[PDB]
């Protein structure tokens, strides 16, 4: 998931990975910074529980 | 393949993830995108010549 | 998002399930639907003015 390009050791940020995986469900038109927060905080509280 | 206008959905944001483009170089990128206003002035001067 | 003309397939029936619309309010619903016949009369009177 962190690696997408074979012949370049630069890596993709994980927030780009989730934002891409939202588009296969439905094509996201407008994206906001607030949507990143509520996904992440519910994710981090899920792992702690 | 070359792009057509039917592959582009129009939204309002165009964040930094996109490709920076101006009006004149849009028309050589995509095929058969025809702004009619520049075209009609060509056949107008060709008619009265 | 706003609609474009590439999302509309043309058939012949238009039963009661549809949305009732006239010609002038079709053009503000969908973007860049251009009937050329109304447009060319605008640049024709603007040319000889
Ligand atoms: C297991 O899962 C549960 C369920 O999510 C987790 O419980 C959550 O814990 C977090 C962290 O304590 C809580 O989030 C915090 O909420 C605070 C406000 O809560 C009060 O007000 C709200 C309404 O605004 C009421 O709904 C609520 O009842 C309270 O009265 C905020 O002050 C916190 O935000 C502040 O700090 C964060 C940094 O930490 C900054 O980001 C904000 O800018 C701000 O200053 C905060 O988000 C959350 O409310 C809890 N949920 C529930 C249902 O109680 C457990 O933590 C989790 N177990 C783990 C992870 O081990
Ligand atoms: C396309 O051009 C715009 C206009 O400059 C670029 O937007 C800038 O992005 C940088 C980095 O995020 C900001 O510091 C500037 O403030 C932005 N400018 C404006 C006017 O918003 C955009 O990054 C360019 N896209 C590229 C180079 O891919
Ligand atoms: C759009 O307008 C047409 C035209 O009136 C409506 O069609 C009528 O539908 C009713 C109910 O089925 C019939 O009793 C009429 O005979 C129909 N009229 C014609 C001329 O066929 C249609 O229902 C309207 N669509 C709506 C309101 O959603
Ligand atoms: C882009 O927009 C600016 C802002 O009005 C304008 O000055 C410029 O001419 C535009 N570029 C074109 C039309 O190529
Ligand atoms: C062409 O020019 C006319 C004259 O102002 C304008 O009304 C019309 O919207 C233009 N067509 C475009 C921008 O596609
Ligand atoms: C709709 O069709 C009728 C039937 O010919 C016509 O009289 C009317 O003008 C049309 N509406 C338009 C062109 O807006
Ligand atoms: C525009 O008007 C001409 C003149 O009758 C007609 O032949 C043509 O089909 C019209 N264009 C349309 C309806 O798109």
């Amino acid at each position: 998931m962190a690696l997408g390009s074979i012949t370049s050791a630069v890596a993709v940020p994980f927030s780009m990975q989730v934002q891409a995986r939202l588009n296969y469900v439905a094509l996201q038109t407008d994206v906001l910074q607030e949507n990143q927060k509520i996904l992440a905080n519910a994710f981090n509280n899920a792992i702690g529980n | 393949r070359k792009p057509q206008m039917s592959d582009f959905v129009q939204i309002t944001s165009c964040e930094v993830t996109f490709l920076n483009t101006t009006h004149t170089t849009f028309q050589e990128i995509v095929i058969d995108y025809i702004d009619i206003n520049k075209t009609i002035a060509d056949m107008l001067e060709q008619y009265h010549s």
